[PDB]
């Protein structure tokens, strides 16, 4: 949701 | 008119991550936007096509489209290991309600295919809630689910500015429940909060107070799928912990290893069906250069928990009881933030000094370009 | 990094 914070894990949909 | 890409990062959390795609605007004159991309990473390969109208009304309620599959390699995730295949399409509808708030909704349909998994309690346990009963004494497994979702979503943004946002918030809620006539029976529910609070009329001095919260469980007898599982620790979550450490850990069977003539404790993680992360960030001017508007530099503490509501500590009374929600990790450290010729790059260097048993430390952390 | 170019 905001760089570079909870990246998911089972991308991509950040 | 139309264009084609590719792109490369990395990240401690990902390893070496390659994107590539191809997008045309208004695609033969139909208004629609179409994408076809691929990402691959340590442990993750996935491709979509995507069929997007911005405009589906004129006052800009978009539609979208999509179509993907995603190769999931779980040990390589630094998780217990398993193998997701998937494919799916989804259709979402985009609301703008105001400057600072959108909403979506929408239909999806994902076919999951596990296989390779080692088996473990958790993960059995899920199994086993599903009416599935795999051996446990080998990793010579199949199990598959067909799922129709019901997706929502609700953005609230209103920072000053997206890069090095010195003012305001920004909110992202998102929920899914399974439609009946999916195999799973299942509601999941993710919050993520940043909000920027400057100290000087410069704005060179900004707290950020940052939250994720995630809870999901099954409805009826079913649990949540563990290929659904929330995770926290890594370089994005609670820096100074090595991705997806934090909370429960495979309980193997007789088969880190168990290859044994008992149930074998871990230090693999494998996530849980709630999470909780909370960071307190000073952001202070970038000492030792001045100019100083390029860089962001910044001390946090950093906490988190990941808990399996399902855990049974009775049965396994001798085991930690990974249902437990208090075991908060804990985190000191400081990072930095540059706009680098390589793309957007984030360093940062953390002591965990709060973890339990089987987490794994790692101090420092970086990604550069795109990861995500 | 990631390189874009049009057609
Ligand atoms: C690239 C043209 C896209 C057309 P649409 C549907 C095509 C059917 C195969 C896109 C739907 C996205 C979910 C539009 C339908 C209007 C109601
Ligand atoms: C500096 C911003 C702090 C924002 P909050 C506290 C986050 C803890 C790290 C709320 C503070 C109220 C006074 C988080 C609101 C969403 C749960």
């Amino acid at each position: 949701f905001l760089w570079f914070y909870h990246r998911p894990v089972r991308g991509f949909d950040c | 008119t139309g264009s084609f890409n590719f792109g490369i990062g990395y990240g401690t959390e990902s390893g070496v991550s390659f994107q590539a795609g191809v997008q045309q605007d208004n695609w033969l004159g139909t208004g629609y936007a179409v994408g076809i991309n691929g990402t691959k990473n340590d442990y993750q390969t996935y491709a979509e096509l995507s069929v997007t109208n911005p405009y589906f009304t004129v006052d800009g309620v978009s539609l979208g489209g999509r179509l993907f599959y995603n190769d999931f390699q779980a040990d390589d995730a630094d998780l217990s290991d398993y193998t997701n295949k998937s494919y799916g399409t989804d259709v979402t509808l985009g609301f703008p309600i105001n400057e600072y708030n959108s909403l979506r909704a929408g239909l999806g349909y994902v076919h999951n295919s596990l296989s390779n998994m080692q088996p473990q309690v958790a993960m059995w346990r899920y199994l086993y809630s599903m009416g599935e009963h795999p051996s446990t004494s080998d990793q010579d497994n199949s199990f598959k689910t067909d799922d129709f979702t019901f997706n929502y979503g609700w953005t609230y943004n209103k920072l000053d500015r997206g890069y090095f946002p010195t003012d305001g918030s920004r909110v992202n809620l998102t929920g899914k429940v399974t439609i009946p006539g999916s195999d799973n029976e299942y509601y999941k529910v993710t919050l993520d909060t940043a909000t920027y609070v400057p100290i000087d009329d410069d704005h060179k001095w900004v707290v950020l107070g940052r939250t994720r919260w995630g809870y999901g469980d099954g409805l009826g007898g079913k649990e949540m799928p563990f290929y659904e599982n929330f995770y926290a620790g890594g370089s994005s979550t609670v820096r100074g912990f090595q991705s997806n450490t934090i909370g429960p850990k495979a309980v193997y069977f007789p088969h880190y290893e168990c290859a044994a003539k008992d149930l074998c404790k871990s230090d693999d993680a494998v996530g849980g069906n709630a999470m909780a992360v909370a960071s307190l960030e000073f952001i202070t001017p970038t000492p030792f250069i001045s100019d100083a508007n390029s860089v962001r530099t910044s001390f946090f503490w950093d906490m988190g928990t990941v808990w399996d509501t399902n855990w049974d500590s009775s049965q396994y009374s001798g085991y930690p009881d990974y249902s437990d929600p208090s075991n908060i990790r804990m985190s000191a450290g400081i990072a930095l933030q540059w706009m680098s010729p390589l793309g957007p790059l984030v360093f940062s260097y953390a002591q965990p000094f709060k973890k339990y048993d089987g987490d794994k430390a790692e101090q420092f952390q970086f990604n550069i370009g795109k990861t995500w | 990094w990631n390189w874009s170019k049009s057609f």
